[PDB]
């Protein structure tokens, strides 16, 4: 068991024991928000089409 | 009403357990898959551990010991005995063994080396071979992990017939983490004169089914030794299953868990001629001699199922 | 601010109705003039969701009354409640229904529907958000039944992405006024598989048992099984009036009890209902015992018969919510048979601290259950009893409907029955 | 000194952070009005307390915080409370109708109506920062907004913050509390989306505060204002290191330094002791051997799990009070020989420790008693994949029956989304087995 890195201050000290060594870009996301927008937009018309009939 | 659910449809100890909850009128069995129980009755592999102790409202107890394949490992139990200093690798009732993968393949030589030069016939297992030199033992396992353990040359041979056997032992231990010891044990005695394995797989001339219990093994020892099962042997016996026990306690005890565990151990046991006991193997998923079901079944009920789950002279030695 | 505009259509919906806006008025402390005058600010945190605020601090129901003959409104004008509902919101023609879905649903019905909308669009253009609509109607007549499910169908088409509900009141033969009401309600049913979210499903004959085996009534009215009814209806709701944390909109209300959008026909039921004894005092496992008993469901269905996809309890009054999860728990773990397996936490549970003006405790049952596919069957064998001798049609193809239509509506409510028996063996 | 800048997402976020900036005043001694009578510097400074707090002219010291809600009624309670003068409008995000429980209209119906204006309040607070060095995000599992508009957040934030670092403080569901039924499904959905965006996730199991509050604070049904006392406490001891001077974990990322080494297992277990009754008149008062011991008890930590049959990779000690480096180092050797600690191969067998001598703010009028000396273990092990492999199941008990996917479908989300989203739970519960793995008889 050792310790290392002992700091110290006013308010606290801190140190270490050791006991035993051994992204989508912004039109890819809005592509992806506008895709599931219009899938909404498709099933919406669907219903109106089918109320119409 | 308390619930249960059954995963292992292969156990005859708790298919027994299963009626007997079924035979009080306050036990109900829900479907396999159906979270909502009290009691599982787990699978013998992959028991998912955790998922247990999250139903809100609801103690759940599993008849498995989470991390208890320690000791129920032929590997693994040779390196817990060697690593823990609980019980040191100057463990006197336990045969010297090394674990060799197809590494302790160069420590195996030099004690082997070192008393033919100086009796060393050994034994492999996990296909179960005996040999007298090593060159032989280490081609056989080329063919998993094995583990080469120093054979017992001089056993207990138990006359009329100069053959050997084995002694199981049924361990509980409760969710407390108490140990209780069935009273009742059997010997598993081989039929052959000395016959080398005394397994119940591999008859009848001197006892049914080449099983002898207490009661029998005990009078023998008076007459043929002039002493008893308890002074001789069973001593011994108490001994090893505390210190296997209390050794991996604070590993797999769920005292302070969100679930509680039991389990039933089979501890097999050796003697040899100096009346010294030895310890083979320890099992986690134990069947029982026939006429031990009812008697051990029941008080599994007793002391690990109603402790926890109450109903509207004990079988067993508490250690 | 979630608003929710309430529509009543037809005789059965219109006496409802009333009844369920003079229950609620009393809890949130409303006089029939529309003053308030209660004692807790509970009463108001969301009353905007049930009520108007008009000049003056009164508070006016949003309500529309429909109907296509003017008895029943004229009634509810003069009933006790009648001046609290905004008058412009009374919608009536003269020449009535005659039990006739045709009627409501293509021909008199076709000639006030666009009035109806035109207050409806009235409501909703003063909602800071309109959350949707609840419709209290019965299935068995012609107005209720044609006219409201026409209604249904032109509201979801100017609001598509709003709620629609229904409290819907199922016919019986043994409390019956006509002999077509299984042509009507199964007319009915398919427009509510296709255009609603949630539909509290009634069944008149659980309510005539309820009053006739439980409360003692030997001789139940109509205003009798309204009274069950207007209880219940109040409990339904208790999460959308009061401050709570579970299914407080009607959105978050669907998505926790409909895993299959056509199967959203709910089992209601209330806890305690005794007869007239009454003075004593209720524990939390008699409420619990009780409200999960058949006998208090107002389906006429048996839950042993199906299994529960979803259940939502909500318990009214000061009481140990400890005790309330134990007991909630007690009888999730004792019966988990009734309980589908693949659906983990399928029962979830709301306490409101305000109980009813007379009760010191009650619970009201939610149940999406499979075993609702009773009530479907039975009105099925009566559809099918009469339509196999094409018997009464005349009423329906002289308004211009052709036989057609009604096998198709036989199909449509089998299927549904099917659909149900799928997932309680699952 | 470089900023932190706290979202708040969703009731849970939003309540959590908002019994966080209580807590956070009273350890400054900063009064409910923004006044701080001790910060000298009047109208700026860069102290630690600063990372968490900007200035006015006026002496008020305002939070570097955004409350972002789809429905305004638990925002509100924010506009009236205690600490509305702590806030200006400009932090607090409503919207008028939520995500009703659906991850899918969370992210994406109500989500991209709403993530430009988020986004320009959150640009306001950083360029007000002379350094900032990443976000805090508070959100819940289970909700519509918390997971939903989360995940979107999170991948715009890794976008227009590309260098900054992001941690979570994430509330698993629990069903004795939850809301809703598709919390599984949330859950995985927005840890899926959420996975690549966030270097360090604290999870929180409802569960667990739950029990503590039964069991420590003799609360027959806690509350969210008791559970959220007892978070914010916790929360506290994980970013007081960000707060006050010291060397350890003093920016965010040496919180993956110190706890991450894979990127994708960034999931420390917390546990924190003493929880103890202001109930009663006398409670003995614990040591540091006693603390530091119930640091390795199931019961005390954030997520119900079993760290003996799991491997760690990473183990912080976060002290609070009258703590001398001596006593630790007595502790940890007393425990090592009696306690089921075993790290993985390539990591070292040790402890960064952290002291700080204040002993933690308890609220007037809480629950929590006032103790002397008080501890958070922040552990990497990978036991919290239990947590994983409790949900993943109730997820797959709904999916094979489709349950409740068309309301999903529904909002313009496809069917392949969760699928996906589980497939991925399925690789993370794989590297955690991969790490921390070794009948009739
Ligand atoms: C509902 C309810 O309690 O029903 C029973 C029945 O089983 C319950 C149990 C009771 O204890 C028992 C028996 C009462 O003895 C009680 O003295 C009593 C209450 C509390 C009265 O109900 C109230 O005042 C409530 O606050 C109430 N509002 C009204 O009902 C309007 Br009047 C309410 C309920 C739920 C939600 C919101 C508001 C009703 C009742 O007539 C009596 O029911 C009936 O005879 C009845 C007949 C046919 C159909 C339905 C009920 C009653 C009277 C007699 C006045
Ligand atoms: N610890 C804690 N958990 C909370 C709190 N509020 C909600 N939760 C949990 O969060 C989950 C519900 O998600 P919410 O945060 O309430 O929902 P939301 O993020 O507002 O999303 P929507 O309401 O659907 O728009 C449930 O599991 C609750 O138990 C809180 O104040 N404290
Ligand atoms: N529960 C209840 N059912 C009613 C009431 N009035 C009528 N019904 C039922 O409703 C059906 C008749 O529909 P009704 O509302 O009178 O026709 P409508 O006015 O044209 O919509 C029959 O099944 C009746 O049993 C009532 O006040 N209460
Ligand atoms: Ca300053
Ligand atoms: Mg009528
Ligand atoms: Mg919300
Ligand atoms: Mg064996």
């Amino acid at each position: 068991m050792e310790v290392i890195e002992l700091n110290k201050c006013t308010s606290g000290q801190s140190f270490e024991v050791i006991l035993k060594p051994p992204d989508p870009s912004l039109e890819e996301i809005q592509k992806k928000l506008e895709a599931a927008e219009e899938r909404r937009k498709y099933q919406e018309a669907e219903l109106l089409k089918h109320l119409a009939e | 009403m308390y619930t249960f659910v059954v995963r292992d449809e292969n156990s005859s100890v708790y298919a027994e357990v299963s009626r007997l909850l079924l035979a009080t009128g306050q036990w109900k069995r829900l479907r396999k898959d159906n979270p909502r129980f009290n009691l599982m009755l787990g699978e013998r592999n992959r028991l998912p551990f955790g998922r247990l102790g999250h139903e809100p409202g609801l103690v759940q107890l599993v008849n498995y010991y989470r991390g208890a394949d320690k000791l129920c490992r032929k590997a693994s139990l040779v390196k817990l005995i060697k690593t823990s200093p609980e019980l040191s690798e100057s463990c006197t009732w336990f045969p010297e063994s090394y674990v060799i993968y197809p590494d302790e393949r160069e420590v195996f030589l030099a004690a082997y080396n070192r008393r033919r030069e100086g009796g060393n016939v050994w034994i492999a297992k996990s296909g179960i071979l005996i040999s007298s030199e090593a060159s032989e033992l280490l081609d056989f396992i080329d063919e998993q992990v094995h583990v080469i353990q120093k054979y017992l040359e001089k056993p207990l041979l138990l006359e009329p017939g100069h053959r050997k056997f084995d002694i199981r032992s049924w361990v509980l231990v409760d969710h407390l983490y108490n140990i209780y010891l069935y009273r009742e044990g059997v010997l598993r005695t081989s039929s052959e004169p000395y016959c080398h394995l005394t397994n119940h797989c591999i008859y009848g001339r001197y006892e049914e089914g080449n099983e002898m219990f207490f009661e029998e093994f005990n009078q023998y020892l008076m007459d043929a030794l002039n002493t008893t099962l308890e002074n001789s042997i069973l001593l011994q016996i108490k001994h090893i299953i505390r210190s296997c026990l209390m050794c991996i306690e604070p590993a797999i005890s769920t005292k302070h868990l969100h679930y509680q565990s039991f389990q039933l151990f089979g501890f097999d046991f050796m003697v040899d001629e100096e009346l010294k006991v030895w310890l083979i193997e320890v099992n986690g998923a134990p069947a029982c001699a026939q006429k031990l079901y009812a008697e051990l079944c029941q008080g599994i009920v007793d002391v690990a199922i109603s402790s926890v789950f109450p109903l509207a002279t004990s079988i067993f030695i508490k250690l | 601010m979630r608003e929710i505009v309430h529509i009543q259509a037809g005789q059965c919906g219109n006496q409802i109705g009333a009844k369920f806006w003079e229950v609620i008025s009393d809890e949130h402390g409303i006089d029939p003039t529309g003053s308030y005058h209660g004692d807790s600010d509970l009463q108001l945190e969301r009353i905007n969701v049930y009520y108007n605020e008009a000049t003056g601090n009164k508070y006016v129901p949003r309500a529309i009354l429909v109907d296509l003959e003017p008895g029943t409104m004229d009634s509810v004008r003069s009933g006790p409640f009648g001046q609290i509902f905004r008058p412009d919101n009374f919608v009536f023609g003269q020449s009535g229904a005659g039990n006739n879905w045709a009627k409501g649903h293509y021909t008199e019905g076709a000639e006030l529907v666009d009035s109806v909308l035109d207050v409806v669009r009235k409501e909703s253009e003063s909602c800071d958000c309109l959350q949707g609509f609840q419709l209290t109607h019965s299935l068995g007549g012609g107005t209720g039944s044609g006219m409201g499910t026409l209604l249904i169908s032109k509201i979801r088409e100017e609001y598509p992405d709003r709620i629609m509900n229904t409290f819907s009141v199922m016919p019986s033969p043994k409390v019956s006024d006509t002999v077509v009401e299984p042509y009507n309600a199964t007319l009915s049913v398919h427009q509510l598989v296709e255009n609603t979210d949630e539909t509290y499903c009634i069944d008149n004959e659980a309510l005539y048992d309820i009053c006739f085996r439980t409360l003692k009534l030997t001789t139940p009215t109509y205003g009798d099984l309204n009274h069950l009814v207007s209880a219940t209806m109040s409990g339904v709701t208790t999460c959308l009036r009061f401050p709570g944390q579970l299914n407080a909109d009607l959105r978050k209300l669907a998505v926790n009890m409909v895993p299959f959008p056509r199967l959203h026909f709910f089992m209601p039921g209330f806890a305690p209902l005794t007869s007239r004894q009454q003075y004593r005092a209720l524990t939390v496992p008699e409420l619990t015992q009780q409200m999960f008993d058949s006998k208090n469901m107002m389906a006429a269905c048996d839950p042993r018969h199906g299994r529960y996809l979803t259940v939502a309890a909500i318990f009214r009054g000061r009481m140990s919510m400890k005790e309330v999860d134990e007991q909630m728990l007690n009888v999730q773990n004792k019966n988990s048979s009734y309980f589908v397996e693949w659906i983990p936490n399928n029962v979830k549970t709301a306490v409101c601290d305000i109980p009813p003006r007379g009760l010191k405790m009650s619970a009201t049952f939610i149940g999406n259950s499979t075993a609702i596919q009773e009530l479907f069957k039975r009105i099925s064998e009566q559809f099918t009893a009469m339509f196999r001798r094409k018997a009464f049609l005349h009423w329906y193809t002289g308004e211009g409907m052709d036989e057609m239509e009604f096998t198709e509506a036989e199909s449509n409510m089998n299927d549904l029955v099917s659909e149900y028996q799928q997932y309680q063996d699952a | 000194m470089r900023e932190c800048i706290s979202i708040h997402v969703g009731q849970a976020g939003v309540q959590i952070g908002n019994a966080c900036w209580e807590l956070y005043c009273l350890e400054h001694g900063i009064q409910p009005d923004g006044q701080m009578p001790s910060d000298k510097t009047i109208g700026g400074g860069d102290d630690s307390f600063n990372t968490f707090f900007s200035e006015t002219g006026a002496g008020k010291h305002v939070p570097r915080a955004v409350f972002v809600d789809l429905e305004p009624t638990v925002i509100d309670e924010v506009r009236t409370g205690t600490y509305r003068q702590l806030f200006h409008p400009e932090q607090l995000i409503t919207g008028k109708e939520d995500a009703a429980n659906n991850y899918a209209r969370g992210h994406y119906t109500i989500g991209k109506e709403i993530i430009d204006l988020v986004l320009d309040r959150i640009r306001k607070l950083a360029d007000q920062c002379t350094g900032l060095q990443g976000f805090l995000v508070f959100h819940s599992f289970g909700g519509g907004t918390g997971s939903g508009f989360t995940s979107l957040l999170m991948e715009r934030l890794s976008v227009d913050y590309g260098k900054k670092s992001k941690l979570e403080f994430s509330i698993y569901p629990a069903p004795q509390v939850s809301t809703a039924v598709v919390e599984p499904y949330n859950s995985i959905l927005t840890t899926h989306t959420t996975l690549e965006h966030s270097d360090c996730a604290f999870m929180v199991d409802n569960e667990a505060i739950y029990d503590i509050c039964r069991r420590n604070l003799d609360i027959e049904r806690p509350t969210y204002t008791n559970l959220n006392r007892l978070i914010s406490q916790i929360v506290s001891s994980i970013t007081a290191s960000l707060r006050f001077d010291g060397a350890l974990n003093v920016d965010l990322t040496e919180f993956q330094t110190n706890l991450v080494p894979y990127p994708r297992i960034h999931f420390p277990l917390a546990t924190y002791a003493p929880v103890i009754s202001a109930e009663k008149a006398y409670h003995e008062q614990l040591s540091v051997a006693e603390i530091t011991n119930a640091c390795f008890e199931p019961a005390n930590q954030m997520v119900k799990c079993d760290p003996r049959h799991g491997k760690y990779m990473a183990c912080c000690l976060l002290y609070r009070g009258d703590v001398v480096p001596k006593d630790v180092n007595a502790a940890i050797a007393t425990i090592k020989t009696k306690r089921s600690i075993q790290f993985v191969d390539w990591c070292p067998t040790g402890f960064k420790v952290g002291i700080n001598y204040q002993p933690p703010t308890v609220v007037p009028g809480g629950d929590l008693a006032k103790v002397q000396r008080a501890v958070c273990m922040l552990s990497n092990t990978t036991a919290i994949a239990e947590a994983w492999a409790r949900l993943d199941h109730k997820f797959d008990l709904m999916y094979a029956k489709r349950a409740f996917v068309h309301w999903y479908v529904g909002e313009g989300m496809e069917e392949g989304e969760f699928s996906e989203a589980r497939e991925d739970m399925a690789a993370l519960e794989k590297d955690y087995e991969e790490v921390g793995v070794d009948g009739e008889e």
